[PDB]
RNA sequence: ACCCCCGUGCCCAUAGCACUGUGGAACCACCCCACCCCAUGCCGAACUGGGUCGUGAAACACAGCAGCGCCAAUGAUACUCGGACCGCAGGGUCCCGGAAAAGUCGGUCAGCGCGGGGGU
RNA sequence: UAUAGGGUGUGACGCCUGCCCGGUGCCGGAAGGUCAAGUGGAGCGGUGCAAGCUGCGAAAUGAAGCCCCGGUGAACGGCGACCGCUAAGGUAGCGAAAUUCCUUGUCGGGUAAGUUCCGACCUGCACGAAAGGCGUAACGAUCUGGGCGCUGUCUCAACGAGGGACUCGGUGAAAUUGAAUUGGCUGUAAAGAUGCGGCCUACCCGUAGCAGGACGAAAAGACCCCGUGGAGCUUUACUAUAGUCUGGCAUUGGGAUUCGGGUUGAAACUUGGAUUUCUAACCUGAAAAAUCACUUUCGGGGACCGUGCUUGGCGGGUAGUUUGACUGGGGCGGUCGCCUCCCAAAAUGUAACGGAGGCGCCCAAAGGUCACCUCAAGACGGUUGGAAAUCGUCUGUAGAGCGCAAAGGUAGAAGGUGGCUUGACUGCGAGACUGACACGUCGAGCAGGGAGGAAACUCGGGCUUAGUGAACCGGUGGUACCGUGUGGAAGGGCCAUCGAUCAACGGAUAAAAGUUACCCCGGGGAUAACAGGCUGAUCUCCCCCGAGAGUCCAUAUCGGCGGGG
RNA sequence: CAAGUGAUCUACCGAAGCUAUGGAUUCAACUCGCGAGUUGUCUGGUAGGGGAGCGUUCAGUCCGCGGAGAAGCCAUA
RNA sequence: GGACCGAACCGGUGCCUGCUGAAACAGUCUCGGAUGAGUUGUGUUUAGGAGUGAAAAGCUAACCGAACCUGGAGAUAGCUAGUUCUCCCCGAAAUGUAUUGAGGUACAGCCUCGGAUGUUGACCAUGUCCUGUAGAGCACUCACAAGGCUAAACCUUAUGAAACUCCGAAGGGGCACGCGUUUAGUCCGGGAGUGAGGCUGCGAGAGCUAACUUCCGUAGCCGAGAG
RNA sequence: UUGAAGCAUGAGCCGGCGACUUAGACCUGACGUGCGAGCUUAAGUUGAAAAACGGAGGCGGAGCGAAAGCGAGUCCGAAUAG
RNA sequence: GAACUGAAACAUCUCAGUACCUGAAGGAGAAGAAAGAGAAUUCGAUUCCGUUAGUAGCGGCGAGCGAACCCGGAUCAGCCCA
């Protein structure tokens, strides 16, 4: 696909799929907690079976 | 009317006799229902968690005398 | 309804400029003769596609002399190249 | 989080400059006296400048 | 060691309250005065501070006491896991273990430490 | 060639045609408000050593249009959602009318008897003046009621005739058809049985007949719902558009006047604007040469018009489309996310168009910490102050409070009061709660720095549980990674933030309403209307008790309040 | 005159359940060849997964057949 | 003379017959117009968002709210049908969550095949913790029966409760152990289907303590199960 | 289809026609084979009663990051916690 | 110079410069002799095949669309006028 290209869904050495963290992103943040600077790299491989064939040339 | 909302999942997560790790959640309840004892912390939501790995144990007589505590093993 | 993909954030980049052919250091030292692979060993050596620069990185190690001509190398590898005797040279 | 013409506000922080931000929610309910608070930027620690705008 | 007092725990009303009796230069307490330490959004009543006499009144401490509280059997029952059923239905039954709440019989005005001061 | 032509509505004729322009349209509207391209171009920035080359870029000026003012109803319209205030609220004439709900309105006429018809009345659910009002001789295969006449329409059918029907010779189709060796009752079964059960009846096969059944045949139901199916139509749904109006620029030229001004108080090279005018462009008509072409001789118009480019408006005339779901059928109504209690069957979880209630905030202190403080209520006694006040003493496991909704929770306090404060922090995050995911919740501890305390220590918002929006696209402050020969810069990225009743709240495009009885297709007995089926609230009927009426006596009859079938 | 019914006892009846005898699958074990063989076991079945196979045409190769008769057709225990 | 009666002709009012017709719109009888806006012959012109129309969305070559033919074109079809040779082994789902979602899809759950692992599964027993229903009971909140007292409170006596609780089982849940029987379990990876359920007993709501009702819970069966 | 002998769909009968395919230097699994610290060619050239030739390229071989980049390390960050 | 279709609705977008129409022409045609490609101070008219490569990029950054340079081949000619 071209969708996950500059986007999330990064493959790794083990072939596992890397997800970013969403809430909140560039708007509607406010509030208090760390959590703003706490949206990092993440993952699950349950959905990821379907994310491999979407973009695999690269990781 | 038809407006009731959500499950909320409050419970006693690790029952007495069980071997907790460090950071495990012992109880989920609402305000004070269980009082944090030896080796047990408490958060914003109340909800006792484990300070030190070991065996969890329940202590009560009556009222608000309910207590959750830990002790090590080796 | 609305796929995970679209739900998920990113902007990031593309780029992907210069990328280097890796030469594993264990390949030279110890096994074979530690025969001084020189500048172009190519065949019998591990670089193939090329048309991309080559970089030398530390993996395996032994004390034997070597002379390696590569486009670049890791300083911790280039540490072990001279400390076993020998050198790594780079283009002007 | 939602915003309108109404009372209180979202107000950003000062220049810990550093050119830096904090932005706690605030209110014009008590007073318009503005504000200043203590925070830490890139540079140093606790450089304490004034609530902006 | 014993009597007892002051502190401080464990237990976390069968250890609590009221009626009440002992206690006083050893301990507690009130009492005494305080411009300043300190402090009452008023009052040194409370903290706080300087110290006797007085007092054993209040508060405290122990002994008494079972009127009130609190604990509370055995018997039976309610209900019920499992088994097997009657009624068109509301509902009900039999076997099998489990087995309350209340109530009565009663049981009580505690128990168990650590340290220090004072009599024998 | 306005006694003409187009459009619109009304519809011989006669008596006539009212009130209301607020909104919409249309005609006329020097002030003023907004407004496009385009003239103008102060200034901000990039690169180069510079000459300079370049990226944006506003005051002023700029047309039609809407806003604003006036008028116009044989213009769209309006003249009872209890009078309700909105520009006004019905002039004649008519009214139970093709309009009337209640309704078979009430009288009257006609009939032996009239929901109709006629006449009145009027209380017009929802008459009314060119969607014309009310009349009208004549006309009508028009519609309604009545009478005479005659009659097989009828009481009530009979006889007769011809043509089929039947019989013999000749030719000889059709739809339909799982296969059949194809009965009655009463059950049972997917809820109407020849085919299951029990019982009954029944010798084999035909011809003329009858239409109850075979849910008989015919046409993948046209009603109904469904499909992110279709097509016709509509409009102040969306969006473009033929068309049309308007500014600028060409075609497209000259001269006078005037104002604006530059280059060498006038001269004057002049550059444009405005009115005016001329005539070679250009349009156009008559002349022996009909459409043309011409020396044309001419006559009129004439920088306009027309036409090419571009600016903005108008634009159902046309075109593509949109118009959610839930739902004891669909619609109308209500409802979509979030928190609390009940349902919930002593773990968690659990539905209904089930039973109640709240949220889309607030708090610069209602936060951090550090100290102290203890409430509701009653009784007695007390001062413009008494139900309630303020004071006093006594009682006072909480009967109080906790910003809001309830539950939990709280007296060693989270509740009441002050001191100082900015942790309502940057960098992380052991290990767990919860979710299909994506979210969501708790958190010891490490560092950089702080805050309150003398100190142990506590602090990365609040007694907790509601106070929310994925991604995209973008605004602002940083940061300096990318940056298309190189060096910069435009542009992009990471850090922080701002934008969402995207509330149909996992959010369809940046942007969207109706109608179809002219309807089409694909399906559905997954789903209404008819019938059956189960049920029996309601409907029908019977019973039980007996107060009361029946002068007397409940029970000849009648049966309060209730009860059972 | 119970074939009605309350209680008690006991004979028989009665399924593809269990049992008898025979036989085949499934997995498992024990070694024999470097598939078979007893033991124990298993085997209702729709969507669906897995496994082993039957038949038709064509093609290569091998072996063959056919006028004393091919394929096709028809009958059969 | 858009006068009258009435043939030709033009037209179709009413009834019937016809309905596998004589006929894909007719026949008998009846009726309308019958010098006008009349009837009709020949040649010709106008057509598919187009024409025509004394106006029905009528007609435009026997079916016109957009003719026919050919083509794009095997349009698309979340819908309906249909999908053929054998035996063997296993064997479901009609739940959850979200969806311009509701008869459709995605993920999880449940099936199968293979590899890895290896009793971790299962039942039952002991031990230990967690719970607020059944029942009960007024000590709180609401309700409520008869008095006493000087209308609330208060006393004797007496009750109800999904959204009351002084109390409170039977069962259920987690962990440990195997004190003893059994035989599965988990991870990795290939392929799925199911996402319309139904009935009964028990526990409730809605309903009328009606339904071969409706919606959840829970066991068993049909589903896919013959005897 | 929850449920069909169904009075629910389809079919008069028999013959023949009749429905899970093909494509690609594509992706991902299983089985099999040949080479295996490597494996393999495409277009084309040559020769065809048959095939060889052809290394352009492709796949392993190094990961982490947004990227510059660094490298058995990398990334967030002042470090260490991850 | 279409639309159905796809985007699970629909406007940008996709179908697709496909279908159809018209014009011209030949056995082929088109194209062609660098104001080029490009980043080696390299190549060297055009067309074609393989590859680069589902790579750069384009996009309601949605559906989806998608190069070229290097290299390997087929064939290889440049000639004339203002
Ligand atoms: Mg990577
Ligand atoms: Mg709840
Ligand atoms: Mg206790
Ligand atoms: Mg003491
Ligand atoms: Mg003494
Ligand atoms: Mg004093
Ligand atoms: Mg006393
Ligand atoms: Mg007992
Ligand atoms: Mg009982
Ligand atoms: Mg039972
Ligand atoms: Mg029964
Ligand atoms: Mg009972
Ligand atoms: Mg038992
Ligand atoms: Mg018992
Ligand atoms: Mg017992
Ligand atoms: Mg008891
Ligand atoms: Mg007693
Ligand atoms: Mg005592
Ligand atoms: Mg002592
Ligand atoms: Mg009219
Ligand atoms: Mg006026
Ligand atoms: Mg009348
Ligand atoms: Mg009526
Ligand atoms: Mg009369
Ligand atoms: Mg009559
Ligand atoms: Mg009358
Ligand atoms: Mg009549
Ligand atoms: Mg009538
Ligand atoms: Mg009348
Ligand atoms: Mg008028
Ligand atoms: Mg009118
Ligand atoms: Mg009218
Ligand atoms: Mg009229
Ligand atoms: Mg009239
Ligand atoms: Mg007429
Ligand atoms: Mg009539
Ligand atoms: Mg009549
Ligand atoms: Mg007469
Ligand atoms: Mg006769
Ligand atoms: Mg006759
Ligand atoms: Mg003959
Ligand atoms: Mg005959
Ligand atoms: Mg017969
Ligand atoms: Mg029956
Ligand atoms: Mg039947
Ligand atoms: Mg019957
Ligand atoms: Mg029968
Ligand atoms: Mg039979
Ligand atoms: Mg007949
Ligand atoms: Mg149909
Ligand atoms: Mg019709
Ligand atoms: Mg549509
Ligand atoms: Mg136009
Ligand atoms: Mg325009
Ligand atoms: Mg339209
Ligand atoms: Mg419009
Ligand atoms: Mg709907
Ligand atoms: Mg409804
Ligand atoms: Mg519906
Ligand atoms: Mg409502
Ligand atoms: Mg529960
Ligand atoms: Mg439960
Ligand atoms: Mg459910
Ligand atoms: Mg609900
Ligand atoms: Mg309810
Ligand atoms: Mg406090
Ligand atoms: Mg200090
Ligand atoms: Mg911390
Ligand atoms: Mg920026
Ligand atoms: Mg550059
Ligand atoms: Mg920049
Ligand atoms: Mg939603
Ligand atoms: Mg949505
Ligand atoms: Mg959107
Ligand atoms: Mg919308
Ligand atoms: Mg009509
Ligand atoms: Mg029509
Ligand atoms: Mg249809
Ligand atoms: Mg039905
Ligand atoms: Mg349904
Ligand atoms: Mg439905
Ligand atoms: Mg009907
Ligand atoms: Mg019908
Ligand atoms: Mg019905
Ligand atoms: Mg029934
Ligand atoms: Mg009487
Ligand atoms: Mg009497
Ligand atoms: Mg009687
Ligand atoms: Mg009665
Ligand atoms: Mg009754
Ligand atoms: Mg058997
Ligand atoms: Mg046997
Ligand atoms: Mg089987
Ligand atoms: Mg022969
Ligand atoms: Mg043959
Ligand atoms: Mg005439
Ligand atoms: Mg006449
Ligand atoms: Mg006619
Ligand atoms: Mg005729
Ligand atoms: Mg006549
Ligand atoms: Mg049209
Ligand atoms: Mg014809
Ligand atoms: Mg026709
Ligand atoms: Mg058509
Ligand atoms: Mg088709
Ligand atoms: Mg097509
Ligand atoms: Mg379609
Ligand atoms: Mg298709
Ligand atoms: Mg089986
Ligand atoms: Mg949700
Ligand atoms: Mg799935
Ligand atoms: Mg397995
Ligand atoms: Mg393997
Ligand atoms: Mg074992
Ligand atoms: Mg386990
Ligand atoms: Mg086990
Ligand atoms: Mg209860
Ligand atoms: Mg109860
Ligand atoms: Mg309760
Ligand atoms: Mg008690
Ligand atoms: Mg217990
Ligand atoms: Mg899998
Ligand atoms: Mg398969
Ligand atoms: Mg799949
Ligand atoms: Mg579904
Ligand atoms: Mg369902
Ligand atoms: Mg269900
Ligand atoms: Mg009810
Ligand atoms: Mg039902
Ligand atoms: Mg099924
Ligand atoms: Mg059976
Ligand atoms: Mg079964
Ligand atoms: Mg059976
Ligand atoms: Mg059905
Ligand atoms: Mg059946
Ligand atoms: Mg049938
Ligand atoms: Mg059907
Ligand atoms: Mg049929
Ligand atoms: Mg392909
Ligand atoms: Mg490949
Ligand atoms: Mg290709
Ligand atoms: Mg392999
Ligand atoms: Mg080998
Ligand atoms: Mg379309
Ligand atoms: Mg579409
Ligand atoms: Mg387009
Ligand atoms: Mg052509
Ligand atoms: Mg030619
Ligand atoms: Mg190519
Ligand atoms: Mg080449
Ligand atoms: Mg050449």
């Amino acid at each position: 696909t071209h969708k996950m290209a500059k986007r999330r869904i990064k493959i790794t050495g083990t072939g596992k799929v890397m997800a970013f963290k969403s809430g909140k992103r560039h708007q509607n943040t406010g509030k208090s907690g760390d959590e703003i600077r706490g949206k990092g790299k993440g993952f699950v491989l349950a959905k990821a079976e379907w994310a491999r064939m979407k973009l695999m040339l690269p990781r | 009317n038809g407006r009731d909302s959500n499950p909320k999942y409050l419970g006693v997560k690790k029952f007495g006799g069980e071997v907790v790790k460090a950071g495990n959640i012992l109880v989920r309840q609402r305000g004070t229902k269980f009082k944090a004892g030896q080796g047990v912390g408490m958060g914003r939501d109340h909800t006792l968690f484990a300070l030190s790995d070991g065996k969890v144990v329940f202590i009560n007589k009556g009222k608000g005398a309910r207590f959750i505590s830990i002790e090590a093993a080796q | 309804r609305s796929r995970l993909i679209a739900r998920l954030p990113k902007r990031g980049f593309n780029n992907v400029g210069t990328t280097y052919e890796v030469v594993k250091l264990s390949q030279l030292q110890d096994l074979e003769d530690t025969t001084f692979d020189r500048d172009t060993l190519e065949a019998y050596r591990l670089v193939r596609r090329k048309n991309r620069p080559v970089k030398l990185l530390a993996s395996g190690e032994i004390s034997r002399a070597v002379t390696v001509h590569v486009d670049a190398a890791s300083a911790a590898a280039i540490k072990a190249v001279e400390a076993a005797g020998g050198r790594v040279v780079l283009p002007e | 989080a939602k915003d309108g013409p109404r009372i209180i506000v979202k107000m950003e922080s000062s220049a810990g400059t550093g050119f830096y931000y904090t932005t706690t929610k605030n209110r014009r309910n008590t007073q318009a006296k503005l504000e200043l608070k203590k925070y830490d930027p890139v540079a140093k620690k606790h450089v304490v400048f004034r609530e902006k705008k």
